[PDB]
């Protein structure tokens, strides 16, 4: 499974692929695994389609908890260390086999500057936060293959469109070569899936719009 | 102090809730079973019984159709189903009495506003705390009318 | 031991083996496994003969307690928490060797479209839940080679008779490669269990009915 | 990886993925696993890129020596008991962990009835073998797959065009469901390989033949 | 408030001694006896006593 | 040691050998193992003489416990469930060694039909009960040779007399292939123990009418 | 170490020998191992020293405190329970090397024949306990030595004092042919300990009696 | 990852590199390790880099805790105490491979002598303190050369300016030697992080600052 | 330590990084790991250290060895069969921690289209080759982030020049990313080395033409 | 690291060494392990540093808090046992290698004779204590070295300057063998330190009249 988010001008976009595997056997093919977890945030977890949507579920109530207790809505470093609680809390499940690595993609509302206020947070085995400064992130089995994709594809970040197009992109070099990370499903129809969040929110991208940009790259590649 | 100390323990409870079922099992008249079951013990159990008078309010869901429900949980624990309005603290019968007669089923937000507000007067702008349970949105339906949009209502 | 569940215009049905083995030796040829959890759920376990029936009838007593607290039924996404938290809860016993893994099979008496209310969730080892969009899923010793002939067989399923001939052929395939689960005893009269579910409730399919199908299987194959 | 091996009216035909891994990794994607060893004979290996080519050029040496020493060929269950001894010799180096299972596909010159002179034999760990009388074989990751695919197709197979189409279809039910074996890749233009064995010899399928196929059985299941 | 707690506590302990033994054992003789005993001991040992009066009925 | 259980017209019997074992060495002749635990049940546990006795003797005072609290009988459901208890209680201690597997034999005197009331229900080491549709049943270290006897002698059952008749063979044929079963001691006098229970109750079945059994089964196969 | 018992008519005796050993080497001469628990019973203990001798000591306080608190003793059956709970106690402990199994030896005054009213219970490492209707038992390094010569003997025990002697010689038997028994001394004038209980109660037969029986023992061997 | 601090003249200056490693994999470029945990002190925290940020964010709660409820702030004997404790409180989770040993850098206010009031104070895995009296110290895979590389240039160390140089300097020299250390990257501008102390407290030294001091060095050192 | 190679028209550049690590400390600046092992051949070695000078001197002992004696040179195949022997050889060292996998680049005096005559194998633990047709390739623990970057790059090859660069892009992208594969040293003046073949045989590239293309890509990227 | 003490007449003297080891690694060249913890009465400890920081810090707190709560100090044989008492209870802790042993010097206020008032305690591992009769004792990994420098050098000791020659000559001969004591250092000035106990208290020896001593050590061996 592989999971990637990247910073364009004005927002953040976060995408991850469909694939859940038991060994070398294909469990799945229509899992999602990344979920917009409040107005501004969106999370992607390289894992099982439960543990994605458990781990997802817990931390959207736990911020819409806080918003309706205290009228507003926790600052976006209020939201990576409640994160961060939540992953180091699963260390002792850690060590049997049951390791889920967050990936974290955000707007922050009160940032200075409306043009890099799109935020991108990964979590270490031990809870431990960084956030990226580099511009784009992966997790799963397939990040490395996905970050060495972005780093000669980011160059032509300039927007939305490009952004999610390179994020796209670097989904499909992750599938080509991990075997545990689904590329572009044209017969069954299944493509990755996609949050964007700008000053506007978040937002689901629709599968059709993915869609168009899978068969582009496919053409683009014969 | 007193019912804020109920408002986040109800928030609590509904949140524990549907994390323990799903977000489509909690409803007002649970949460308004709680309540009283909470103002019950508290008025037989606690030295000084709690002072305050809640409401509790349920819209139906986005596309659905069911009547809105209101509930009227008072000091001891009284549980009272009401179909219209409730009026709660102060001089309750002038402003009780304003609105049995000026009274409009299925009136907009902006007649209902008006029509709430002068019971409100009765009784005794930005001296105004108003907020609506909107049955047209997604999935939250508490949304909050502040300031200039408040102004614009009136 | 080999349970199975597809989805048909309509509703469910969930069908499962009567085998028991302690390593080679077989143990049990009347087992049951599936059992009719609330008026729109079955629930089908994979794990130990026993476990099947304890495993259900808390369940059974869970969704049913809820029922008569609240006044409703749980939503069906209730019902799925529910299963996904008592599986979760028998993490620590599946380390030893007790690993018991529920199939459910449902009918959403509140989902939009009729046709498609019907509903199949899935849990692995550590709790975690998925809800099949395929059409189809099994579980157990012989569930490839059932999902691999159900894959072949699905576009034949139309109604609830050709949905459940499916669900025991599925079964036949899985007796015919897989020793643990046991094809239909012609010499004792013994046959798969299997239940209906559709808008009017979960009924068990009666034993003489299977019987047929098997029958027919048999001489279709011969 | 997959090796699937099927008889026909008048012959047999062997197929197989070009996919290697390494862990999750994608290795290699123009894997040859199947060659032809001798006149009659082709042989279908499934582990690394070279542990396909060094078994085959071993085996068809040693065939090739014994026909110009004695100045006729082995009789075909000789070469069986050359393939049993050369697997057999491998033993010690198998429990490391240098597995290497061959699958065996030929035609019997000096069978009988020319319509059944197809041979199928497997061999196991130990070096033992077995000559198959089901019509059908497969070795490697995605093998129950695609047994479980030939068993519900084997019937359409009346020729050697229905035989290799049967094959291909298997191997991409295979791909399917392994990540560790490769599906047809359009984009790059390559697809499984195959060897047709009949009265005439052995022969390489054409890569536009088994392209033809599988983008037949691609544009059927969309 | 007083008697939707003694209906879920009958419910709890319905659901748990059909659990524990059968369903063919829980009685309606069983359940106002525990009503009885819980009754009892609100009266006596509560702040303030319940304003309740239950029944609890059986069918064949 | 073995025990075994078997269904007649209008009843159940059960029996046991009076075996116990240290290895190799006979540590006890005269071991009991069958008890009537109440009014229309009876306990048979394959193992020692008193962990045999102290299992039956819980289980018989739980059963009068609730009688009298209630002042009415468990149902046989009740009575399984009470005893699935009881072994699921001891399963930390089976891991050790200290493995007691129980068989269960009754009357359910609210059964619709006399005839077929009989029960025979057995237990696994996790504490799963199964009740069996098949007629007879044993546990020990004996009892897959007694199964084997009761298949070919079961249809000689149409009686009590008949069916207690088959029950000894059973354990004698028990005996004859397993050392740790006791066969019918002449010499001493020593007889496996039964009980025998249909509508009018559980009673000890007397040692001389065993005796003149064991005599008719040995002078039956010299 | 060796611990016997027998029955004779009107009674029970109990004998055990005065060794110690630490590995090889001969730690004491002068144990005692049977001790008079109450009125009636008498127990010796083999395993550990350091556990046993304690352990009639507990014994004696758990039959008296009963006695005292309720105003009548024990049955013998509550006796053996009692008993058997002690040992059960004591499983945690054995597994590490502390072992201590007892033998307990008694006259059940409420028995319907006072000739047969003699009791013998052995227990095993469990906390399982057997009464032996043999007539005859022991417990020790050197049992089974003492057990053989006990089944030669047992039948010329008529009374106590021929009772008695057999148990010196079964105790002289198990020195004979076991290192860690110890026979009689004459040059310390050191003799087994030996326990006679009838319906006159539980008395310590004296040291010259038993000094007489061994001098005989010896002579006749010699 | 490698974290330096050394006295000057009137303070303290501490500072660490950016790089975080899974193996031979570099898995980061932009950690940091240095913080400010009150007025007058910070910490350096090698290895388990991501936690870095919540060991500096616990001690500093603690150590402001103390300063609102007593009216004062704790003595640097006592800021070392807690910070030993909190070392202690973390062996348990050490022995599975979480180990994280800070270095503590800061300025003494009730010191006699002002000059001489810089502090730097070293933990080992069983919580065990030792206040630097040679005037440098340093933590981490790289600190061997690290500290090789401040003997030879501690002598040239007079005022907080020439102290920062030197500690950029010895990063540097460390990223040299050891690869799980990162060096100033000129590709990206990320440059090592820095802290200086004095009697007015505690400052992060900017970027602006390191990366001049950086480029002065590898420039040169190249054809630059 | 990283090793990339890849084809051009008309031949196949060899580059490898300098650097030498033990554990986490360098150990080395100035390693040769690439060298011309014969006319139209090179082999670089991803080994422990400096293995590789002795390694590539007994490969070209080998085939020069072959060329006196024969007066021809060995063949492509001939030249890999002998290198993969080398390997194999070596397989019982690779268990204790000493790995050494060779990349294999030349240029084929002797194919049909001169064009595409370069060469490129790779060998894995087992001595196992494989051509490679796509192009490009990579050993060491830098090479997937080498190929990734060449997978983005290779398109801009076109001629010896656009060949060498790609090469020494992919070698600075493995260093970027991995810490054990050394980048250009501007400081020292060190600089990967590197070799290309074609037509006119095996030329070592000056470190001058790899400084100045070193300097491009770090200009290009700031 | 080393540390020694010794009577002189009418007082005690204790010394120790300055380095610190991580193996071979010099890691502290100024560490002070010789503590005042009251006013007659010091400690010094080796092994760990991080248990010897922490020992001598929480004993004089325990020292003096009982002096402060009861108005006068503890009796020599209380400060003993309270020392005793803290070493056992850093036993479990002890078993993973945070070994701290330590060593105590005291001046008995309340002894007889003044002239022999001076106490040395050691300590091992246990807890356990012992008064040193011989005059000297020593701990750390150079004890022996200095125990056998000393039992040469004692009959010199006549006064407190004698015995502070002969504490830094032993302390010198153990820096001499062994590597992990630290000597004297010349060119940095840094000595071993050491407290001076007698009628007037505890005192720590002035670091410029150890150097002198070092000097006269050093000349006096060149």
């Amino acid at each position: 499974x592989t999971i990637v988010a990247l910073k364009y001008p004005g927002g953040v976009v976060m995408a991850g692929d469909r694939r859940s595997t038991q060994g070398n056997m294909i469990s799945g093919r229509d899992v999602r695994k990344v979920y917009i977890t409040d107005d501004y945030t969106a999370t992607g977890i390289a894992g099982t389609a439960a543990v994605a949507v458990e781990f997802a579920r817990l931390y959207a109530v736990e911020l819409e908890h806080y918003e309706k207790l205290e009228g507003v809505p926790l600052t976006f470093a209020g939201k990576i260390n409640r994160l961060a609680i939540m992953v180091r809390g699963n260390l002792a499940a850690a060590m049997q086999g049951l390791l889920a690595l967050p990936l974290l993609a955000g707007y922050d509302i009160h940032a200075s500057d409306p043009q890099s206020a799109g935020r991108i947070v990964s979590f270490d085995a031990a809870g431990g936060w960084n956030i990226e400064e580099e511009g784009y992130q992966a997790v799963g089995s397939g990040s490395l293959f996905a970050k060495s994709s972005m780093k000669k594809l980011y160059s032509q970040v300039t927007d939305g469109d490009s952004g999610l197009r390179v994020a796209v992109e670097a989904l499909y070099d992750a599938a080509d070569d991990d075997s545990a990370t689904g590329g572009p499903d044209l017969v069954r129809g299944i493509f990755p899936t996609a949050v964007i969040i700008d000053a506007d929110g978040a937002v689901d991208v629709p599968e059709s719009r993915i869609a168009e940009l899978a068969r582009a790259i496919i053409e683009s590649r014969s | 102090n007193e019912f804020d100390n109920l408002r986040r323990g109800g928030i609590q409870f509904a949140d524990t809730r549907g994390y323990a079922y799903d977000r489509r099992d909690v409803t007002g008249r649970q949460l308004a079973n709680v309540y009283a079951q909470t103002l019950g013990t508290i008025f037989t159990e606690q030295a000084k019984p709690y002072e305050v008078e809640l409401c509790v309010a349920e819209v139906a869901h986005y596309g659905e159709t069911k009547r809105p429900e209101l509930y009227r949980i008072t000091y001891d624990g009284s549980i009272a189903d009401e179909p219209h309005f409730v009026v709660m603290g102060g001089t309750t019968e002038p402003i009780a009495n304003a609105l049995k007669e000026s009274y409009a089923e299925n009136a907009s937000l902006t007649d209902a506003l008006r029509i709430a507000v002068a019971a409100l007067r009765a009784g005794s702008v930005a001296s105004l705390e108003v907020a609506v349970l909107d049955a047209n949105r997604p999935r939250r339906a508490f949304r909050r009318i502040t300031g200039s949009a408040l102004q614009a209502l009136l």
